[PDB]
RNA sequence: AAUUGAAGAGUUUGAUCAUGGCUCAGAUUGAACGCUGGCGGCAGGCCUAACACAUGCAAGUCGAACGGUAACAGGAAGAAGCUUGCUUCUUUGCUGACGAGUGGCGGACGGGUGAGUAAUGUCUGGGAAACUGCCUGAUGGAGGGGGAUAACUACUGGAAACGGUAGCUAAUACCGCAUAACGUCGCAAGACCAAAGAGGGCUCUUGCCAUCGGAUGUGCCCAGAUGGGAUUAGCUAGUAGGUGGGGUAACGGCUCACCUAGGCGACGAUCCCUAGCUGGUCUGAGAGGAUGACCAGCCACACUGGAACUGAGACACGGUCCAGACUCCUACGGGAGGCAGCAGUGGGGAAUAUUGCACAAUGGGCGCAAGCCUGAUGCAGCCAUGCCGCGUGUAUGAAGAAGCCCUUCGGGUUGUAAAGUACUUUCAGCGGGGAGGAAGGGAGUAAAGUUAAUACCUUUGCUCAUUGACGUUACCCGCAGAAGAAGCACCGGCUAACUCCGUGCCAGCAGCCGCGGUAAUACGGAGGGUGCAAGCGUUAAUCGGAAUUACUGGGCGUAAAGCGCACGCAGGCGGUUUGUUAAGUCAGAUGUGAAAUCCCCGGGCUCAACCUGGGAACUGCAUCUGAUACUGGCAA
């Protein structure tokens, strides 16, 4: 139920950065972001209709960490929706709650802030909570010696924080304000693919 | 009004009884065309005034014999 | 029978049968007579007849051996017969 | 008799009580007559435990209708 | 807000376009099998033999109907080792209670199964000639007698099952008599019909009878709809109708006698084959197609065939009688039994679970109640059977370590992978805390209403104890340490993923095309990779794709397909004008279309699955009122 495996390949087998490491150094000098892995990896075939849609599923599932049961049971959700089926599935998947632990900065990586996995003031150790607007996330009081959350917020503190969430210091809180819209995220997601893809 | 169909005669041989046809006319539930559907009762006639050819009201009424639960009520026209 | 209260319940039927037999058996007796006395054709016997039967379809009917409506029938069936007679 | 009851729906370990007016011989969860309310006894604070709709029962208890030992008590706490 | 919804591909050929089948990608399941397997939540679990069934349990209850007193618990009398105060052996229904018995109510519910049933069924919508325990409203009654009988007692027959004889006794058991009308019969006059007490302290409570209502349940009738076969075309004598008698709760050939000769059928009768029906379920863009397991409604059945009795209700799963096929006990004379209740056994099968706990909750029976009963139900056990959630670590980490594997020997790749080093402790284990599912019921006291009464009773408050099968509950806190936890299929094209070695048309693979005869990305192993993941594959099965039965939505010169040609009955279709009708059609309204399910907006379990509030929907059917262009009828 958890991919257990070595990271860098799936941001290789992508070709793209997935922002799934903690940034302790560059991704270059960490793997070859260039080339697939495995022994037949510097070679690049043409890739198939099929092959392409299948790659920007895996993509967009691999950053999150998020099997595939799971991810076709956000598309039927996300087609359910009023509206655009494609922006429903993005907009689901910012609601979850385990990005925000990470997003906020308290894992290094979205894997560490599983590990470490409050809302509107109650315990939730879902990862798959999806979070409502005007709802307070926050972390507990607790666990606030782990040297782990320091060292996150210090990565987290380089990053671009989001542009529709208010994460705060010390007693470490933000309001999912409203869901993001599509011009939020990247320009880079093809989520009609994806939508295509599970319409096949 | 209190409910009755209307009918053909198409038998006057037995005592006291009739056979009337009722014609309607329903759309064939797969390919739409309108089809003609023929439903026959056995009716009570008390005086035998029904003739084969007339159109006649038939009300629904108690059972009368095995196969007669209808009463006739009047004959709308002569044959 | 396995289970006490059928045990019972087949012997109280049982008394129940013999008790209902002997009422119903008698209360034909008296309905037969009064149709005997139309078959022969004789007016005074009939209603002599059917006055002895009345009381004991009613009775009969209360008790729950028949049922009232039973007994009305059998009242209507001769009274009607009895009428025509003469 | 006409009887009004709880017919238990809801999950295991989580019973939701439907409120209905039955045939008593009818299965608990089975044939009734109509449904006039509902009762959680798990229900969170803030969430409406009870809902009854008195009228209906009093007409129904004004045609003999009986209400079980735990309706009554309902009936009671409610109003 | 609540129908936003529709993809193709491979394979005929030297190549092409078309035609056309075969095959594949998807979704689904009561699944099974193979490999593998950590936890939880919620659901599901004999689809085959309606095969046969050992054992336990699945229906009792009421002493406030009754005689009683076998229990054992008090109480009173009368006496013995006499703990000068009583145990004990005795007597006694006097009292709490209660075995057996009479009586009442229940046993027709609840639970199971799908054999039969293609229409005495089911679904939709109507109807008239009916009954209906318990519950409920109203109006009255509720008087006075009698003969029994079980238990019991004496005797007694049987191996047992189970009786026989005689005597005795009670009632809310049973039977007259009286009373008798908004009841029954009758045109009327008349005639005729009932009943039961018990309990608490005259009064209250409860029961009894009658009649008319209500409610509920059930019986009955009609129309439409509901599989296949014409290589089944005629079928029918109580048959079709009538009259009269009988019968039923009730209409009715329901039955019988007589009379008439009908009735059904190409709009498919009759016969044959298959089948429980529905809400729904799966699939589908829809229209369809497939299906009816779980949940809920209806039906049918209870070892097989038949029958009734009792009863408000049965032709009765755990009742009766008979017969039959089985099987078992016997003293050989006779007797006994029916898991398609729950659990379980054998058998069949690819395949489907424990001879569990509890009435605490909801419901059911009986009871004034307390309570008793309840394999309904609530729970627990077993099984990855499904769905949903979570874990099996996280970070760093070049030495790019070994060992792999490949290599033009430069290197590449596995691989930050491992180790090493920081850490974390969910879940599992171990130890401590702790909801909720409990409403009620029981005690005396509080006031008011009944009342001769500041009584009993009723109700509501009042206070004090107390009720949990699940259960070592959910959940919470603490301990220890990465510790206890990753597999399965695939990598020639379709189809995401490629190399080396072994083999040499062999061994083998294969869904389809195909692959294998010495440099095989196709066989077998390895390294690497891709996809899924506590699962993964395979097989089976349904719909899809398949516009490949084409209503939506196809064809027939040569691909499959125009009868050899005509006439013509049934049937389908029908030029043009006016009037009329209002059947089709259209509009509106009303009733109905169970709940669940689906869908929408919300709500509740940490989330989800799951549970749940309201809505929408249920495309239908019926009735009423209108419209009159078109189609039909009628008239000219
Ligand atoms: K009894
Ligand atoms: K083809
Ligand atoms: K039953
Ligand atoms: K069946
Ligand atoms: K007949
Ligand atoms: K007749
Ligand atoms: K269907
Ligand atoms: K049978
Ligand atoms: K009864
Ligand atoms: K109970
Ligand atoms: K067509
Ligand atoms: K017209
Ligand atoms: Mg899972
Ligand atoms: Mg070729
Ligand atoms: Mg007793
Ligand atoms: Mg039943
Ligand atoms: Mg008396
Ligand atoms: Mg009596
Ligand atoms: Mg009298
Ligand atoms: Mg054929
Ligand atoms: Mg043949
Ligand atoms: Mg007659
Ligand atoms: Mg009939
Ligand atoms: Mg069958
Ligand atoms: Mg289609
Ligand atoms: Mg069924
Ligand atoms: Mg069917
Ligand atoms: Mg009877
Ligand atoms: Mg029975
Ligand atoms: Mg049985
Ligand atoms: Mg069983
Ligand atoms: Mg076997
Ligand atoms: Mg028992
Ligand atoms: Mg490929
Ligand atoms: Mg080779
Ligand atoms: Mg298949
Ligand atoms: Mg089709
Ligand atoms: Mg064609
Ligand atoms: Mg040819
Ligand atoms: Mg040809
Ligand atoms: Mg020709
Ligand atoms: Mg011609
Ligand atoms: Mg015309
Ligand atoms: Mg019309
Ligand atoms: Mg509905
Ligand atoms: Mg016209």
């Amino acid at each position: 139920a958890r991919y257990l495996g070595p990271k860098l390949k799936l941001s290789r087998r992508e070709g793209t950065d997935l922002f799934l490491k903690s940034g302790v150094r560059a991704i270059d000098t960490k793997c070859k972001i260039e080339q697939a892995p495995g022994q037949h990896g510097a070679r690049k075939p043409r890739l198939s209709d099929y092959g392409v849609q299948l790659r920007e599923k895996q993509k967009v599932r691999r950053i999150y960490g998020v099997l595939e049961r799971q991810f076709r049971n956000y598309y039927k959700e996300a087609a359910r929706l009023k509206g655009n089926t494609g922006e429903n599935l993005l907009a689901l998947l910012e609601g979850r709650l385990d990005n925000v632990v990470y997003r906020m900065g308290f894992g290094a990586t979205r894997a560490e802030a599983r590990q470490l996995v409050m809302v509107n003031g109650r315990v939730v150790n879902i990862a798959s909570y999806q979070v409502s607007p005007n709802d307070v996330v926050s972390i507990r009081e607790k666990a606030k010696k782990q040297s782990r959350v320091k060292a996150a917020l210090e990565l987290a503190e380089q990053r671009e924080k989001p542009t529709w969430l208010e994460v705060d210091a010390g007693k470490m809180e933000g309001t999912f304000k409203r869901k993001p819209e599509r011009s939020d995220l990247s320009a880079d997601i093809n989520e009609h693919l994806i939508v295509e893809l599970y319409s096949k | 009004k209190i409910r009755t169909l209307q009918g053909r005669v198409v038998s006057d041989k037995m005592e006291k009884s009739i056979v009337v046809a009722i014609e309607r006319f329903v759309k064939h539930p797969i390919y739409g065309k309108f089809i003609k559907r023929t439903t026959k009762l056995h009716v009570h006639d008390e005086n035998n005034e029904c003739g084969i050819g007339d159109v006649v009201e038939i009300r629904e009424c108690r059972p009368l014999s095995k196969t007669k639960s209808w009463t006739l009520v009047r004959v709308v026209e002569k044959a | 029978a396995n289970i006490k209260s059928a045990k019972k319940r087949a012997i109280q039927s049982e008394k129940a049968r013999k008790h209902n037999a002997s009422r119903r058996s008698m209360m034909r007796t008296f309905i037969k007579k009064v149709y005997a006395a139309i078959e022969a054709g004789d007016k005074a016997a009939a209603q002599k007849a059917f006055n002895e039967m009345q009381p004991i379809v009613d009775r009969q009917a209360a008790k729950g051996l028949i049922h009232k409506n039973k007994a009305a029938r059998h009242k209507a069936n001769l009274t009607a017969q009895i009428n025509k007679l003469a | 008799m006409v009887t009004i009851r709880l017919a238990r729906h809801g999950a295991k370990k989580r019973p939701f009580y439907q409120v209905v007016v039955a045939d008593s011989r009818n299965a608990r969860n089975g044939r009734f007559i109509e449904r006039v309310g509902f009762f959680n006894p798990i229900a969170s604070e803030k969430e409406e435990g009870t809902r009854l709709d008195l009228d209906r029962i009093a007409h129904w208890v004004g045609q003999g209708a009986t209400i079980s030992d735990r309706v009554a008590a309902l009936i009671k706490e409610v109003n």
